[PDB]
């Protein structure tokens, strides 16, 4: 119906460039993307799936870009999301959906 | 003075920070109670070593820690026992 | 009491509770002699047989500083020195009753205020703290990524408790993670405590679900007598509220520990209200100053605390002597001393005041991230304020600066959204 | 504003809350249109749906009258009246922060100052009020015509329990009638709570033992916690400690309600001290004034309250307020309205700071038996302090007016009281 | 001494308590009157008046076998028989008091150890021994036909609780039977213990609904007074939990016992670890050997205990001390008595330190079927370690040799598991 | 390793935790790599995806010092910092675990042995300590200037209550103040708990009555399990027993602080024995030294300890440890660092071992009047100790030195102390 | 009957010369005196009647002396002690009788 979730979840579906620049945003300061699906969207359930590492050695954008793009294409009847931890901070900065089937 | 207490002071000042100095007897030093010293108001080199010697003089057979300041943190940032009463 | 209360050279230790004053001696009495009395009357107050039974020295407030206050008359500022050993375990109200309970009254000074104090990692260490903190509180409500939006249901008082949780129904179901008790609420024959209770339990359990994302409400608990709190805060946690509401200063500090070391026993949040905030921190000649306070209370232990609207460089001070964990001393910023604080948890502001919403952009450069921004209402309303949120998070994430384009960002996500557009239009 | 809250024209009625602000508006701001800003501030703040959906007219705090202050410029007084459903019952805190919790922020009032407040009878009579009353207290104490006396430890820290038991001892056995824990001792490292209570008690019973006259002492109950204060008001029962000490701005009013139900529910007198009173009271333009606060602890409930060493007519003014059953208005002494407590008892007010035993004839012409004293101290020190009070009442008691022959009755005292001639002599 | 206490012609009964030493005298001491002494020491110290009041030779600890060591000089095997009087039933610190209090002082012994005890049978009915036992576990857990597998979360500290529950969830999905905590993690600044079950709790939730597989983590409740353990492990509960974690050279022995009967009684498993055993067990001369801690501990009460990577000989031998209701005395293992223990269940091994999935087949050979191998990381690798147990056990039951053909079925196995090729590959 | 963990640059804050090692390395292990392996072991072990999410920077021991021993051979000193977030607040037990968790258990180093520990005042504040402290407990017990007695009931075992009651009474009458129940004496099946707490009980009643000391028993409380503990403490209080004893290694340290903290709530003294320590200290070469024992628990909360009959410089160096709030690095007498209490109160120490009253003088001037001396027992032998003690104290106190003098003084006080002249002649 | 004290009080009752000995050492000592009485003395019952002050100008023992004398002759039916305190160490270092009846 109206399902919601937490960052973005509101807006207009992102398109790659906004999704991109994002990445950016997070490279700059270092949140290495860690990208996390699930099957359905419950608030109760805390914990999702991660796409089988957080892209710690990722220079660029579009490798991350081009995971989530596999992970669609396995996934794709999945919700995925994506986010990014200050380890100096110890905070979880980011969380922000921009996938859903 | 002693030479690494010497270097100690020569470092601090280097830094920039001032210096500092408390005193207390064994008693005193005992329960951590320190005692305030004379202003060490001196930014050279000598005139500092020659009034931390004074102030050890001063206050023979007690206890003497000397310390680094910044003064724009108003905070310590260095602790060190100088000087004992043997 | 400048032979024995001045200290000039005195360096202040790691682990001293430095005291921070600025103060206006009568004519006739010098700066340096005030700040010996100052000192004097917090800690001893003063040839009793007595008096040698004891370590005097051992315990005396050693006023290290005194310094004139720049561009204006007949201020100076003293920084005095206290040892750890002064104060009680646990006890916010010690500390209090120690240093800011007396020397208040002391004639001889036409106007008083202390300013900051620098609490020793030690004595920080050793109370309970806050029961969640930031970045704990923001992973059980799973909530990241940009500040957390608030709303205060209107109006203050009258309103049925049936339609207490109809209003937070709206609000909530629009967007909205929390919803605040007004301070006046309590339980009130109108309104009992256990009914609205229910009912709102009721109301965010729907919301959550249709929605499908944390929602809650700041339930106020503030009761006459700690029994009374404790039991509408247990009765809080049979309904999986994820947060409750308290008012350290018209309840104390005292009830304000007991329900936060309770609530850390029992995964529930903790919100705080200032109200008569002003009475203590308004005037510009007396008081303490609101950042020694948001330390104290995030000390004694609180989840939210209200900062207000926006000084914004001693607003941005406190913020951070409330948020992070090292901040150097800043005297523009306000924090005249600097603070270790051994990892503890930090706490989330919540500002306030009719935020106006359009104000958001510079609201968020300056809360950023880790915030809680509160409404003084309709699920529309509500609605537009997240779009908002979320469109301007995102142009800061881009780079652009949210102070110079706030409005050109709050119009570009005006166009797609009527409610947006409804609001920005007013 | 000057609208709606703003009533000259109503009439208050005995149902509802009366308060009293001495408020200077900033320029621009009429005194009127100020007045009622300060109405609305407090009450309901200020257009929303939920308005509708309630009696606005319903939940107003109505102000009825404003003057000029005499003797002073731009400040006025903004008489202020309120429902009686707005409040939980028999909650101080909650009633400060109906009234207090918002007004004292807004920037339209230069130096606002909360002076006297008037609680309705119907909403007077739910609390519990002092856990005795002044009476009982007397009845308890079995003490009769003549103030009480009490005696603050010296040196404040340092003092081994041991040695402050013995210095308790000195205290009582000289003749003093209560010792006084300080505000700070709370669990100091240096003397921790249950040590401390222990001596006491023992300290108190040998001296009753050697006197044959009760003896009281005035234990800090000040916590961290409400299971410390708990805990820590047990142990003094079960030493069969009559009176306790509470701290109650620091640790706020709701904790010092559960202490003073309690007490009734356990026979415990409850002293009280207003550490921090200064913060909030010694500014004259701005603050609230310690009236209110006696008035609102008098509700929650305490057997004492210190009221200060000495405005004279103000002092008594408000003596009376927490003395007698029912005060009328009077503005020489401060007082401002009508009040009824309905058969709620009295509080002593305490005397201290340097009390000054050579002008003890002045404190008994002021305020006379039923009251309390504090002296800044020896067996002899306190017998002299003895001999005075009881040469004081006597010459009181001959109608001899005691603020004229004061020097000479304590010198005749002295003739026979070799420790009073020392007490004179210096 | 040795005409007191050296009693080669003695036949221990079975109601004594047996104690074997390993001890190098000082020179000239001789071997007989250096056990003799170690036997005084312990069961008498030792003349005074009050001896003679009792009976000496009832409460004595008799020598009755002295040997030299094999292929050592300077070395010899004491063994030393207490009576059942002697000691408290229920209280594995009685034992630990009596047998090890003081004689590790006694100056004319070089080095001591002892090696083993063989409790009376009657000593051993007064223990409730394990919560469950291994049959009781694995009939509640459902886990047949293989061992148990384990992944020590890493890093140790710093880790948040979100991601805490994070990896749990991973590890645990990949197949893993538990997770277990570092000893280190229970309250640490970075991380509280309740919010850690709870984020645990959900995890684990969520893989058994995934999987359909009984899923756990070892939570570690160890906390520093009784009152919190009892809280953490409460609580743990009753989030439905199955199994718990506590430390017990740590933390404490009663502690233990504790922890075992409330979770005896409340149907929960409880996993050890055995931090600081290196500090008693390492060197080859001075210590108490880890066989007699681990039957001390499985007297006490627990599942799981930690029983190293993996002399040969020794690990064989104790193991089996803790799994069978019988042992035979086997020097070669170290198994200085025969024991019995009337049918009181066994306790689960646990092996962990970087297992090596290599070596992984050796240890299944070792152990047998009822074991638990923990792993010192993310859900592929979990996966295929898990598919390796399979292959092991399979292949094992085909009767195909494990250690001669381990490399055969580990590749065999990789060849159809990219997971466990991947593995391999490293 | 090295290059991660050894930084002989850095400098150790205040807010560190230190570490002491000698420790000899496995052949062909470098010495400043054994000292980086001993670092990575204690805090981290030692890669995982995992292991990126944190800063490792922030937890990672760090060795700044290391030196071969002087006259030792392939001997160092490893001397390893700490941070301030790597524990939990309050909790002996998650240190010890932190710290000697695992290290112990490692390859590379043939022996290692943990000298001494720093704890940063930080954590110093987070414990409750000794509940009462050295001078409260002499101002409870009302006694001062010199040492105390206490003597062990003999024999260990087979006494009847009675019997162990009689023996009771007749070492406090004739003088001793303090009885110690022998260690493994907890319930034994001859003397059950209760009827020994009511004898002593009666006993230490009648003593004091006839005597005119306050007296006291040690009443070992360590229990199998913390409920059987608590009820036996408060069995003990409820007689109005000052003073009782516990375990802190055989039973624990939970149990122990459990216990402390409960004691500190109930006032009542609390006496520790040391017993199973020499299992982990009698090694010079590896092990723990019983100063970090010793300061662990005076971080837990003890009054007494045992610390040996007496190397003589250790001895005082460790002895001042317990007492002394702040302490040198002193090698002679193997302190190796200077340490800070923040007022957190001493313990007496205890020795004991067969104390030979004749070897009194040394003893008291090596120790002096804070301490407690135990003794391996007759009326008249109380009587004759206790006289040996006034003379000898007396004699110290008139100048004389008690290493030459002590013969003489003795003959002295026996030439009018029968009891003391028998004494002597044994 | 069998009735002793805390201090020295197994000691033959200590005489003015030893008294004057012990007062010596208390003074070099440091800790300022304090004298003090009763009627009867009970260990349960913590405090005495210190003879009007603690001396704190305290050059002799001989005033010492002439103080315990003078309370002998007010109080010669009570006990008289003598209590020495260190205020740095906050512990009573010093208690003993100085007068029975």
């Amino acid at each position: 119906k109206e399902r919601r979730f937490e960052t973005f979840s509101y807006l207009p579906p992102l398109s790659d460039r906004q999704i991109a620049a994002q990445i950016e945003y997070m490279i700059e300061q270092g949140f290495h993307p860690l990208i996390e699906f699930n099957e359905h969207s419950n608030p109760e359930e805390f914990y999702w799936t991660m796409w089988k590492l957080p892209l710690f050695d990722c220079k660029s954008p579009q490798q991350v870009l081009d995971e989530v793009r596999e992970c669609r294409s396995e996934y794709g009847d999945c919700y995925i999301r994506v986010a990014g931890f200050d380890n100096i901070k110890q905070c979880q900065t980011v969380s922000f959906i921009v996938h859903r089937p | 003075l002693s030479s690494e207490v010497i270097t100690q002071v020569r470092s601090l000042l280097n830094q920039g920070y001032r210096i500092g100095t408390e005193h207390a007897d064994k008693r005193r030093f005992r329960t951590s109670s320190w005692q305030p010293c004379a202003p060490i108001q001196s930014t050279n080199e000598r005139q500092v070593l020659s009034e931390l010697e004074n102030c050890l003089s001063e206050h023979e057979g007690e206890y003497v820690r000397l310390l680094g300041i910044d003064t724009n943190t108003r905070s310590r940032v260095f602790e060190a026992l100088i000087q004992r009463p043997d | 009491y400048k032979l024995t209360y001045y200290t000039p050279d005195y360096t202040p230790k790691d682990t001293d509770l430095l005291a921070a004053f600025r103060f206006s001696p009568q004519p006739g009495v010098p700066a340096d002699e005030a700040g010996a009395a100052i000192a004097a009357e917090s800690s001893t107050g003063t040839t009793v047989w007595t008096d040698l039974l004891t370590d005097m020295d051992r315990y005396k407030g050693k006023c290290y500083h005194i310094e004139p206050v720049q561009g204006e008359e007949n201020s100076y500022f003293a920084f005095i020195a206290y040892p750890l050993d002064l104060f009680e375990e646990g006890s916010v109200t010690n500390i209090l009753t120690s240093i800011v309970g007396n020397v208040f009254g002391f004639k001889a000074i036409r106007s008083l205020r202390l300013e900051d104090i620098r609490f020793p990692v030690a004595l920080v260490k050793t109370f309970q703290g806050p029961p969640h903190g930031i970045q704990v509180e923001r992973d059980l409500l799973n909530k990241y990524g940009r500040p957390m939006l608030g709303c205060t249901i209107k109006p203050k008082l009258g309103l049925s408790a049936k339609n207490y949780g109809r209003a937070v129904y709206e609000c909530l179901r629009g967007g909205l993670d929390f919803t605040k008790d007004d301070e006046n609420i309590n339980s009130q024959p109108f309104q009992r405590w256990r009914d609205r209770f229910l009912f709102v339990a009721d109301a965010i359990h729907k919301s959550q679900a249709e929605t499908g994302e944390i929602k809650g409400h700041y339930l106020n608990v503030t009761a006459p007598t700690c029994e009374e709190m404790m039991k509408r805060a247990e009765f809080a946690k049979e309904l999986g509220m994820p947060i409750i509401m308290h008012d350290f200063l018209t309840a104390g500090f005292t009830a304000n520990t007991t329900l936060a070391k309770w609530c850390r026993d029992n995964g529930v949040l903790l919100h705080i209200h200032r109200a008569m905030h002003a009475v203590i921190d308004r005037q510009r000649n007396h008081g303490i100053h609101f950042r020694v306070l948001a330390k104290c209370l995030r000390l004694s232990g609180g989840d939210h605390l209200h900062s207000g609207t926006v000084d914004k460089a001693s607003t941005l001070g406190f913020v951070d002597l409330m948020r992070e964990d090292h901040i150097e001393a800043d005297r523009s910023r306000g924090v005249f001393f600097t603070q270790d604080w051994a990892s503890m948890p930090g706490v989330l502001p919540v500002a306030s005041g009719g935020i106006h919403v359009w104000h958001m952009p510079a609201l968020v450069e300056i809360f950023g991230d880790d915030s809680v921004l509160q409404f003084g209402g309709n699920a529309p309303g509500a609605t537009a304020n997240r779009v908002a949120l979320e469109a301007c998070v995102q142009a800061r994430n881009e780079g652009r600066d949210l102070y110079r384009e706030g409005g050109d960002i709050l119009r570009e996500a005006g166009k797609w959204s009527p409610e947006l557009a409804a609001a920005l239009d007013l």
